[PDB]
């Protein structure tokens, strides 16, 4: 199990990322 | 208007009319020269930062650089080990040529798009028109910082030029 | 009296005076303007 | 040569020119104390406490002085209104005087050290270099500041030997300088306890002796020796720096929120007074609790005090002011003469209306009013075509309770509209406008300008901070990079730990 | 097997962009539909 | 005795010693493990 | 006076332009 | 006249301005887009009037 | 060189894309089901279309005191029926 | 030997992602505010403190999210999530505009944290701090606008929110209120900042036109070499250039550079000095003599006063939605309107 | 360089220039006492704030009478 400094840094903004875009992708269907 | 506060006039009532901050081109305008003066101080900062030595303590740097002189007078690898190192290596320019060039091509695209900006907004294409964009369940308005402008726009309207219309729409 | 061995010449280029005097100057044409309000 | 902005480096390795040249500084600013404090008095009216105070006036060092106990002309007048009062020698004219005498001294020593600038005092016993041992240094004058320190809380602030501090009721009406206790529990630590002043001072003093004392008696490790290059007298530069904008910061906040050292006789009051209308609850509190106890109108509100009125009007709103409008308050809206008395807006009907007041935000507010239930009910229309709420058609009078209008009603919509434009302002005052030449243009007090100044200053100085800090970490680089920078330090994969050759 | 230029970079760049072009684009398509749309 | 403020400091306070303390204790653990041979 | 005043300064301005430009300190090649 | 509404601002020195409110003021709303060097006008006067020195500079 | 492997090398390899073309779609179903579901509006306390106004009511739910704004907010709440 | 050195070895080690022991206070706070931010404008609303959507999943668009100031009740709360007010719930938190404070306080350490890092690696790398030094100034203004400007208010609800549309409402805003571009400070941040493109895009041109041959190819990019001891361009020939054309030039490039430091670091250093002004409303809104003659001279008008008419205009037709705490109600009668608009 | 009777006097408090204590030294103690002043600052600062609440502590200029 070896992580890395570069690996982290990569993942802490990649997997949000990724995470919000379907969210808001969703969003695009709501309607009031 | 050629004066200082004639220059703001001519700011106010343009977003009045064309709501321009909201206009994309204009907002390229402004990463144009925020930009160009961030990275005017950057480069400004990075280069100053690895001149090489050629003065002692009691004199100005500067006369460390003559006029003409053929070599480099500061280190471009050393400039580039910190930048790189501060972001990631890859975002650095090691190659001084492909660096100045952005630095002529920040801001001379950025304001380039200013101008197309003013003279596209000369016809009426207006920055972008969000007023009550945002509506509920039943049809209430939930404002958002768009329609905030907005009111603030419209004081602007409706106070500019107080005495010169006759016509409840100002078409020109 | 023994000199004191810390002293040490002052310089200001003419170009450094030219790049100082407009500071100066722009600096008033914009203030002057506030201070006479 | 030295370029202009380095001139002054030539003090770095002189200890006694540096001495010098601080007590050459020291004299300026005790000079400029004296020269202020002259200049005060020379334009001070202490006629008028109430409606006049120094604050109305302009006064920046005289607050100070009363702050801390200085309440009294040689002339015979005293801040709080007083006849007939002997000060002593420490009034504000021997304070001045003091301070051009100490001035004077200051100059001859510093002219003394310049030309002895070669001490034996200032050279190593060892190399017979300049040197100054800083870490003692520190010791030393940390171990005087606390002795002082301590010396004021215990003495002077308590008035055990010394006249105390001013001190006042929550609405500044009854201020004095009075002898205070140390608070030693948790209120000590409210901004609004004088208590709390004294119990620092002395605690903090005594903490002051004791650190000192380790700082004389303990030398720095090794580790922060060079961590902080002691050996450079400008890493002192740089850390006192940053104390010093730490503390700039702070004043100006405790200035602008207020505190027990900030009082509003001394200072004005504050903006948040005014957001909160403080001064117009506890004037309704008091004008309810007359006509509780039978009281009739015109006694209830003749019952407010003039002073107290007077905190309630925007005109000493510190955020009313212009970075460009220069002087006194009284050189704005004018020299305060007398409340008018409270305005009580009705409408034909007989409901009482009242104005809606002017935030601080605006330099220009509508004037518009409404019922105890915020319902509009007139105002003074822009456009008249197709008005509602005029004051003409809604028949609006104004009768006033107190002041110099007691007992009287207008009726003209003229007047009554002038009333109410005044009453956005809060409660309405007569003013002398000639004096002066006022331009009816509000000005901040000096809890602005102080505030103000001292922003701005501690600003400045994070930039000496770290102006100076650099060039303490950085001073075997400031003339440029090392000529044989190896490209296996500033490039990659040469090192392992950067900067580390070893690796 | 972390191989790497298996897969040539070309097709990668040209999928992943695609990709962001759909995203966006359904976000713009959001802009007319549902809430923010104004109707 | 202790308000709900006070409560709440003591609980930020402690929030705050946890994360350092955390930061630190792993830290100082990888940089044990992961030394630079010289 | 104030007229007299911003005048005066953009006055020295244009001077200054004019000694800046046709008396500067020569540059040098060394 | 700015707006040619006959409701002239003024921009110079002279007349009330200072370095910040000065200006040399957009010609008039009348003229439009129309050409007016100095010799269209009547005189100096309107000229001035009807701001051709904008035009001009 | 820096120490780590090439991103070129990476974002080629097939390893790299047998991981991530699990774990992307996984992250983004996941998201999208943040909103779909409604667990947005509940964890972030945004209203959902219906719940800006109680049905004949319109004034805005502006928090208007300090230290009782929690308590404020719940009362805007229970006031939507 | 020892912990410490230890750590502050593998701190230090030359990775892709240079950590030091800046990065301990940095990349948290950093991570903080803009994950702070990405949340809020996603999904986070400004109903409760501002009666405003801001957020997409409310419908706004990047235009027009935003993580919005708390609201004017709260004062100058630090707002913590343990705090008096949310008493440790993350939603009514939320509702009650933490986010705001909590990236306003993460982003200003992280500032710190970044500075830190342009000294550990100036440090480390064995350049001049000056990079460092130049940073100096966004952190002036965002310690200016963020935190003084506010905290010199009634409350955090008038700092600047977070988001694009809210930041044109606060340029607006400070327009009306303020008269801010009638500021010489604003003024001098104005010209710091152009100037600074100014340089940037002249200085760039000059040497991309007065590039020596190096090579043989019609793309001039390859003939640079990074550990060459001659320049790339000819300082005289851009010299004699510029001598001719604008009368005057650069003869020393490091001056040049630390001009190029010294202009927009300098301009932006005044409007943080402006805006502390702005903090305690000490503005550059008027100028009595010309308010003198106006007021005793229906006639009298200038470019200056036809402005303070745009500014009277936005403040009455703004703030009755833009400060909804203050209930403000303006008939209609009241509003001030030209003719016809 | 010039004695003086002072100077003589104030000797020994101007010796040890460049004289320190081996290796961390008291910096742990140090280390503690700056910890407790952070937490004394944020404890002040929270009270000005109205952050923490205090039984008895009212920030207000209604503080005493
Ligand atoms: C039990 C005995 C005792 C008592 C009753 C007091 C009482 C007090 N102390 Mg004292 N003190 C004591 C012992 C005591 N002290 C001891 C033993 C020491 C160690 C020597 C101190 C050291 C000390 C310091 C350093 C300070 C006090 C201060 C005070 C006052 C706090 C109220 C206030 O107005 O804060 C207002 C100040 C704050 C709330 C602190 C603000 C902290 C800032 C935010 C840190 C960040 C600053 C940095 C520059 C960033 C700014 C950015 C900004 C522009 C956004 C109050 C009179 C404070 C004071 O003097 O106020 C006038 C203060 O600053 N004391
Ligand atoms: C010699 C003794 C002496 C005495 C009794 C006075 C008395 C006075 N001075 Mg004068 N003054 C003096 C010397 C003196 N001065 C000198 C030597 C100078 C030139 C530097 C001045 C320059 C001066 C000015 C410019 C002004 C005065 C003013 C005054 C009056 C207000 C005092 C005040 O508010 O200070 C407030 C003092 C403080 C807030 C002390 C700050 C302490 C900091 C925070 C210490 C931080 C460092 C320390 C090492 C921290 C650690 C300590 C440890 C215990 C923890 C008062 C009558 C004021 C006045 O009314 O003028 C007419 C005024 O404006 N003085
Ligand atoms: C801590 C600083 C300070 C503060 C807060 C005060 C506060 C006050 N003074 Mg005092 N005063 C001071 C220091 C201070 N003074 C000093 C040092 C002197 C000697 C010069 C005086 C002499 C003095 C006199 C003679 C009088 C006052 C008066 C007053 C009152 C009105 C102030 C006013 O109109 O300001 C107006 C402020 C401004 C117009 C702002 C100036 C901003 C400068 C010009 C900006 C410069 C920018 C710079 C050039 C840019 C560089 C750019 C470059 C880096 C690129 C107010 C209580 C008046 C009073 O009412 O007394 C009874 C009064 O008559 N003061
Ligand atoms: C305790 C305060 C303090 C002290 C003792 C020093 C001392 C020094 N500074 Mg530092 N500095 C400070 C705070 C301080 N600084 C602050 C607050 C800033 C930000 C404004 C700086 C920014 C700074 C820079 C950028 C530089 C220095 C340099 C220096 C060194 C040479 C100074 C000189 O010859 O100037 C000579 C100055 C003049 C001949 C004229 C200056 C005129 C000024 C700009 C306006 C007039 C102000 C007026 C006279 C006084 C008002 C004082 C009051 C309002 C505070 C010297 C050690 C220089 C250095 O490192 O050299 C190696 C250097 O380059 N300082
Ligand atoms: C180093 C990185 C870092 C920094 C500087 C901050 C800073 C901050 N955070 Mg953030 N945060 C971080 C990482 C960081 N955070 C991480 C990793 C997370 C995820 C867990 C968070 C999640 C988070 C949330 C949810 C919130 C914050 C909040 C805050 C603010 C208030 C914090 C506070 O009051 O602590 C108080 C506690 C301390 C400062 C601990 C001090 C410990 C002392 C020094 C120990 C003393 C020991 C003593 C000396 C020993 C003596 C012995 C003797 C007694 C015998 C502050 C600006 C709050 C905020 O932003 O509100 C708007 C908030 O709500 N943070
Ligand atoms: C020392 C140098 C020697 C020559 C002095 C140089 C003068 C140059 C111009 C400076 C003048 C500034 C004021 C001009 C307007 C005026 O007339 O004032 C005039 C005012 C006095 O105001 C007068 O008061 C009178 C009653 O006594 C009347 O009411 C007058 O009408 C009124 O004008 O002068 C002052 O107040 C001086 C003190 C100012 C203190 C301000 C503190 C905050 C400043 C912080 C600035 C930080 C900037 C950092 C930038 C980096
Ligand atoms: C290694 C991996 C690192 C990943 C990066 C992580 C940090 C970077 C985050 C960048 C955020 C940039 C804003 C995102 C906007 C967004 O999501 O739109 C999301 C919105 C969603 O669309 C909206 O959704 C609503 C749903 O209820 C409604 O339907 C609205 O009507 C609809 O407009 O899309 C748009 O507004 C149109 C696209 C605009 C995209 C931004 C333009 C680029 C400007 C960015 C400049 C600064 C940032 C540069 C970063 C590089
Ligand atoms: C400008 C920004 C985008 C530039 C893209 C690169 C230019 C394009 C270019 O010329 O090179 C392309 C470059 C390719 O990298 P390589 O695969 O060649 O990497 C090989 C090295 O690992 C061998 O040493 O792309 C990147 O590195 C992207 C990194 C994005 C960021 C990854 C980490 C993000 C963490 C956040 C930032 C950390 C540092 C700051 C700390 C505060
Ligand atoms: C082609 C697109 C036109 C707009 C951008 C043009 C870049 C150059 C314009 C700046 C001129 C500055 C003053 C002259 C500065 C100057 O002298 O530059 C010189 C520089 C180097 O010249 P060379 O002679 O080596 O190469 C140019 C020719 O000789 C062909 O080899 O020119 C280029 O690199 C041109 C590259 C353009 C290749 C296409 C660029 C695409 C840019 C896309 C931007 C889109 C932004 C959208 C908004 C986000
Ligand atoms: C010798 C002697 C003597 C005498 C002394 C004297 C007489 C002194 C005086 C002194 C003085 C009388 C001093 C003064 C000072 C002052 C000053 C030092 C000032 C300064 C100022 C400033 C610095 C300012 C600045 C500014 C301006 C101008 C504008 C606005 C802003 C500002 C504030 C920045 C005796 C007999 C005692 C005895 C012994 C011997
Ligand atoms: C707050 C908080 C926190 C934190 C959180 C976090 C940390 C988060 C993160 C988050 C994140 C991290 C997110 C992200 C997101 C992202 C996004 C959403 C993106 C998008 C993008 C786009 C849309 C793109 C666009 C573009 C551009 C930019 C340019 C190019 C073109 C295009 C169009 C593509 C905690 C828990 C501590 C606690 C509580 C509070
Ligand atoms: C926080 C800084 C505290 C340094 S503490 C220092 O650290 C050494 C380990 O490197 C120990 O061997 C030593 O005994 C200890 O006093
Ligand atoms: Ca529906
Ligand atoms: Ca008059
Ligand atoms: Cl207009
Ligand atoms: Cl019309
Ligand atoms: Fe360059
Ligand atoms: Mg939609």
């Amino acid at each position: 199990p070896i992580f890395t400094v570069r690996w982290v840094a990569v993942h802490t903004l990649a997997v949000p990322t990724i995470f919000f875009l379907g969210a808001i992708a969703a969003m695009q269907f709501i309607q009031r | 208007p050629l004066g200082i506060s004639g220059t703001f006039n001519f700011m106010i009532v343009f977003q009045a009319e064309h709501n321009i901050l909201m206009h994309p081109f204009h907002q390229l305008g402004v990463a144009g020269v925020f930009g160009g003066a961030l990275f005017c101080a950057m480069h400004g900062s990075l280069v100053t930062s690895s001149l090489i030595r050629e003065t002692t303590e009691t004199e100005s740097a500067n006369y460390g650089y003559k006029f003409g002189q053929e070599e480099e007078t500061y280190n471009i690898v050393a400039a580039h080990g910190y930048f790189g190192r501060l972001i990631f290596q890859y975002a650095s320019f090691n190659n001084s040529r492909s660096l100045h060039f952005f630095l002529a091509a920040w801001p001379v695209v950025g304001v380039w798009f200013a101008a197309l900006g003013i003279s596209t907004m000369a016809f009426n294409l207006n920055g972008f028109n969000f007023n009550h964009s945002v509506i509920d369940a039943k049809g209430n308005v939930i404002n958002t910082w768009a329609d905030i402008i907005n009111r603030a726009n419209l004081g602007m309207e409706v106070m500019h030029e107080r005495n010169a219309h006759n016509f409840p729409l100002d078409l020109a | 009296m023994e000199p004191n061995p810390n002293r040490q010449p002052v310089e200001l280029n003419r170009t450094s005076l030219y790049l100082g005097l407009l500071l100066i100057l722009v600096l008033a044409l914009l203030f002057s303007s506030y201070f006479f309000n | 040569g030295l370029p202009w902005y380095r001139v002054h480096t030539v003090l770095i390795n002189d200890p006694g020119r540096l001495i010098a040249a601080h007590l050459m500084h020291t004299a300026l600013v005790a000079g400029w104390a004296g020269s202020m404090a002259l200049y005060e008095l020379a334009t001070f009216d202490p006629s008028d406490p109430v409606l006049n105070p120094m604050w109305r006036q302009g006064m920046f060092v005289l607050p100070f002085m009363a702050r801390l106990g200085v309440t009294g002309s040689w002339s015979g007048w005293s801040i709080t209104g007083e006849t007939g009062i002997d000060p002593g020698f420490w009034s504000f004219e021997g304070v001045a005087l003091a301070h051009i005498v100490l001035s004077g001294l200051l100059f001859l020593a510093a002219c003394w050290h310049w030309v002895y600038w070669d001490l034996e005092l200032f050279r190593d016993p060892r190399t017979g270099e300049p040197a100054l041992d800083l870490p003692k240094m520190f010791g030393i004058h940390l171990f005087l500041a606390g002795l002082l320190c301590f010396g004021f809380g215990a003495f002077h602030l308590t008035g055990l030997f010394g006249p105390g501090m001013w001190v006042s009721d929550p609405y500044g009406l009854t201020g004095s300088v009075q002898p205070v206790a140390p608070e030693w529990g948790p209120d000590g630590f409210n901004p609004y306890n004088p208590g709390g002043v004294v119990a620092h001072h002395i605690a903090a003093g005594i903490v002051g002796i004791i650190a000192g004392l380790f700082h004389i008696l303990v030398r720095p490790p090794q580790r922060l020796y060079k961590a902080l290059r002691m050996g450079n007298i400008e890493t002192v530069l740089s850390s006192s720096i940053a104390a010093v904008f730490f503390a700039a910061f702070v004043v100006a906040g405790t200035m602008w929120y207020g505190s027990a050292t900030t009082p509003i006789e001394l200072f004005g009051p504050t903006r948040y007074q005014w957001d909160s209308s403080y001064f117009q609850q506890e004037i309704n509190r008091r004008v309810q609790a007359s006509l509780a106890s039978g009281a009739t109108l015109e006694e209830a509100w003749s019952a407010i005090p003039e002073k107290l009125a007077f905190y309630d009007y925007i005109g000493n709103n510190p955020a009313k002011g212009g970075l460009f409008r220069t002087g006194p308050m009284n050189k704005g809206d004018g020299i305060a003469q007398a409340w008018k008395g409270h305005a009580v807006f009705r409408n034909k009907e007989g409901e009482e209306l009242f104005v809606r007041r002017m935030p601080a935000f605006f330099e220009s507010f509508p004037v518009i009013l409404t019922d105890k239930n915020g319902v509009v009910k007139a105002d003074i229309p822009f456009r008249r075509a197709e008005s509602k709420y005029s004051f003409e058609q809604q028949g609006v009078t104004v009768s006033f309770y107190g002041g110099e209008l007691n007992g009287q009603t207008f009726t003209d919509p003229p007047t009554v509209k002038s009333y109410a434009r005044k009453a956005i302002f809060g409660e309405i005052f007569e003013f002398d406008t000639e004096t002066l030449n006022s331009d009816g243009i509000f000005r901040t007090s000096p809890r602005g300008w102080f505030t103000f100044a001292h922003a701005v200053f501690a600003l400045l100085f994070f930039f000496g901070h770290i102006w100076h800090g650099a060039r303490t970490l950085f001073r075997d680089v400031f003339s440029g990079i090392d000529p044989e920078l190896s490209p296996e330090q500033v490039e990659w994969g040469f090192y392992q730990k950067v900067g580390d050759v070893t690796t | 097997m972390s191989e790497g230029g298996r897969i040539p970079l070309w097709i990668v760049a040209t999928v992943a962009g695609m990709g962001v072009i759909v995203i966006v684009g359904l976000f713009f398509y959001g802009a007319y539909a549902g809430l923010g749309s104004s109707l | 005795t202790i308000t709900p403020s006070l409560k709440g400091f003591f609980i930020g306070l402690l929030s705050g010693a946890v994360v350092l303390g955390l930061t630190f204790a792993v830290l100082i653990a990888i940089s044990q493990i992961d030394k630079v041979q010289r | 006076m104030e007229t007299i005043t911003y005048v005066f300064i953009f006055a020295c301005i244009i001077a200054l332009f004019f000694f800046a430009i046709f008396f500067r300190e020569p540059p040098r090649i060394t | 006249d700015i707006d040619g509404i006959r409701e002239p601002v003024s921009g110079s020195l002279l007349y009330g301005n200072n370095i910040i409110t000065g200006a040399v003021v957009p010609s008039s709303n009348a003229i439009g887009l129309h050409f007016y060097p100095i010799w269209e006008a009547a005189s100096l006067d309107e000229w001035l009037y009807n701001g051709g020195p904008y035009q001009l500079i | 060189t820096t120490g780590e492997r090439p991103f070129s090398d990476i974002i080629t390899s097939v390893r790299y894309w047998v991981i991530h073309s699990i774990t992307i779609p996984a992250l983004f179903i996941a998201g999208w089901l943040f909103v779909s579901t409604g667990l947005a509006y509940d964890v972030f306390g945004t209203p959902r279309p219906d719940s800006y106004y109680a049905q004949e009511q319109r004034s805005i739910p502006l928090v208007t005191d300090r230290f009782e704004a929690k308590q404020q907010v719940e009362t805007f709440l229970e006031q939507l029926k | 030997r020892g912990w410490f050195d230890i750590l502050d070895d593998w701190l230090k080690r030359d990775r892709f992602v240079f950590v030091g022991w800046s990065g301990i206070l940095l990349f948290p706070c950093a991570y903080l505010a803009l994950g702070g931010w990405l949340t809020g404008t996603t999904f986070v609303t400004s109903w409760y403190t501002h009666g405003l959507a801001s957020s997409y999943l409310e419908g706004c668009n990047f235009l027009t999210v935003a993580v919005s100031t708390p609201a004017n009740s709260m004062g100058h709360s630090l707002l913590l999530l343990w705090g008096p007010e949310a008493q440790g719930d993350f939603t009514r938190w939320c509702q009650l505009g933490g986010l705001w404070t909590f990236i306003a306080l993460h982003g200003a350490f992280g500032l710190i944290g970044f500075m830190l890092r342009q000294f550990e690696i100036a440090r480390l790398v064995g350049v001049r701090p000056y990079n460092a030094i130049a940073f100096s100034a966004p952190i002036a203004v965002f310690v200016s606008v963020f935190l003084i400007y506010p905290l010199g208010q009634s409350s955090w609800f008038f700092a600047p929110s977070f988001g694009v549309a809210a930041i044109f409402r606060f340029l607006l805003f400070f327009q009306g209120f303020h008269n801010w571009t009638l500021n010489p400070f604003h003024m001098m941040g104005v010209a710091g900042v152009l100037g600074g493109a100014l340089l940037c895009a002249i200085h760039g041109a000059t040497v991309e036109n007065t590039l020596f041959q190096d090579g043989e190819g019609a793309s001039t990019f390859r003939a640079f070499n990074p550990t060459q001891a001659e320049e790339t361009y000819s300082m005289v020939t851009a010299n004699r250039f510029w001598s001719q054309i604008f009368g005057i030039a650069f003869s020393n490039k490091r001056w040049l550079h630390f001009f190029m430091l010294f202009v927009p670091v300098t301009g932006l250093w005044m409007s943080a000095i402006g805006v502390v002004g702005l903090a305690l409303n000490l503005r550059s809104y008027d100028f009595i003599s010309q308010e003198i003659r106006a007021a005793e001279d229906p006639e009298f008008e200038t470019f200056y006063t036809k402005n303070l008419l745009l500014n009277e205009g936005i403040r009455a037709w703004m703030a009755p939605q833009d400060q909804p705490h203050e209930n403000f109600v303006f008939p209609e009668e009241v509003l001030p309107r030209g003719n016809a608009l | 360089a010039r004695r003086t009777w002072l100077g003589d006097i104030l000797r020994p408090l101007n010796s040890e220039y460049g004289k320190v204590a081996p290796g961390w030294g008291t910096t742990p103690l140090m280390a503690v006492f700056m910890g407790l002043f952070l937490v004394f600052l944020l404890i002040i600062l929270e009270i000005y704030n109205s952050t923490l609440i205090l039984d008895g502590v009212n920030v207000s200029w209604k503080a005493l009478g």
